[PDB]
């Protein structure tokens, strides 16, 4: 992932 | 086979967009497309005012364009058979809250076909991957794929599955 | 004539305009009077979202109407 | 002097949800809250549709609870209007993109004083910093107290400077 | 003499001013260029917030500066 955010 | 793999884009309400961008450009995550992509819709829909009317639209003509250029409303079917033409492909959504593919384009003899996963609100492009990480994610196929829509489907399969 | 602004935040901005303005010329005038910019800015008037190419004559807008106002402050 | 500061929540998407919950709370970090945090957005917004009308949300009142509910969508304004009256404080977005602050709970006569920081993709929450050991940081602050506003709008010029 | 102020809506101002004007005089002036009633605003030099008989002499402010206003709206 880049922007990006994950939970 | 093996699942697709779902690439996660922004739940930002432009998601439809960023999918489709997605995966007819090849794998290409760019969620700035989206004003470009609903301004293209506003031209077709009143491109063609007889064709595009209040009775498929919701709303009226003008009503609509207004309402698709906002940054904060849905697409949705209207949307994908519009650019199902333009782009000139299947785009074939795998429903994993109703558990089945909506095929856009279908009866018009595209020669290539994309894929989405939808859950009734958001929208992810899906893609095939390939081991060798240098070899970029395959996110086109041939129309006369079954393979790739049994890889779909199995995602909602499976998502049924884990509901039980 | 005049219009009122009603914000999320709270306060109501008190406008000075003509029926000919366009709407990108209301926001305009939010961003000289609140320091808003206009990108940030969505104005609904009668159920609707203004667009900025038309004008207040064009939504129906007059004398002592209550726009509303909502910020683009999505993050996350 | 005590010094106005920045504490780095997770960019998880409910970076709204955290922050406010982390000044309000008096400088709790808890990312589980966020779900309930939603979860009561959503029982708000259902609750005066007249208000919350399709115009403002950009979609149903229905559609906007059942989105604002995920745990990837980003809170915004409607949600720090909210946020405001249910904590019954004022709560100031200071936004480090044009250097500017919003003020929620502008004119209700609260008598506290929250802040967050916004750069136009994340929320931070904001505290008051003592250089004594025995003090702990401060993040509620009095309706009267314009002096913070004012270190907030400075450290939003810093923080700008930073960024770039 | 002339100077600076800052609001917290993003804007900086100038000002026309002498070290005799008094800050309520200085809280009327910005009636007159942005209309904002007296009560309802606090000006800030220094980290301090001043009251309305004093003035700008002994608040210490003259040149190439920088000031806050701040709404206490009601
Ligand atoms: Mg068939």
């Amino acid at each position: 992932t880049l922007t990006g955010k994950t939970i | 086979g093996p699942v697709l793999t779902r690439t996660v884009v922004p739940a930002d309400n432009s998601a439809l967009f960023t999918s489709v961008y997605y995966v007819v450009e090849g794998g290409v995550l760019n969620p700035a497309c989206a004003p470009e992509m609903r301004r293209l819709i506003a031209q077709i829909v009143a491109s063609d005012p007889d064709f595009y009317s209040e009775a498929i639209l919701g709303k009226t003509n003008q009503e609509y364009c207004d309402w698709i250029k906002r940054d904060d409303t849905w697409g949705g079917a209207i949307e994908i058979s519009i650019l199902s033409k333009f782009y000139q492909c299947e785009i074939c959504v795998v429903d994993t809250q109703t558990v089945r593919i909506d095929r856009f384009g279908e009866d018009a003899g595209y020669t290539k076909r994309v894929l989405l996963i939808y859950d009734g609100i958001h929208y992810d492009p899906l893609q095939r991957n390939f081991p060798d990480p240098d070899t970029p994610p395959l996110t086109i196929f041939s129309s006369n794929d079954d393979i790739v829509l049994v890889q779909a489907l199995e995602l909602a399969d499976e998502a049924r599955r884990r509901r039980q | 004539m005049q219009i009122f602004v009603k914000t999320l935040t709270g306060k109501t901005i008190t406008l000075e305009v003509e029926p000919s303005d366009t709407i990108e010329n209301v926001k305009a005038k939010i961003q000289d009077k609140e320091g808003i910019p206009p990108d940030q800015q969505r104005l609904i008037f009668a159920g609707k979202q203004l667009e900025d190419g038309r004008t207040l004559s064009d939504y129906n807008i007059q004398k002592e109407s209550t726009l509303h106002l909502v910020l683009r402050l999505r993050g996350g």
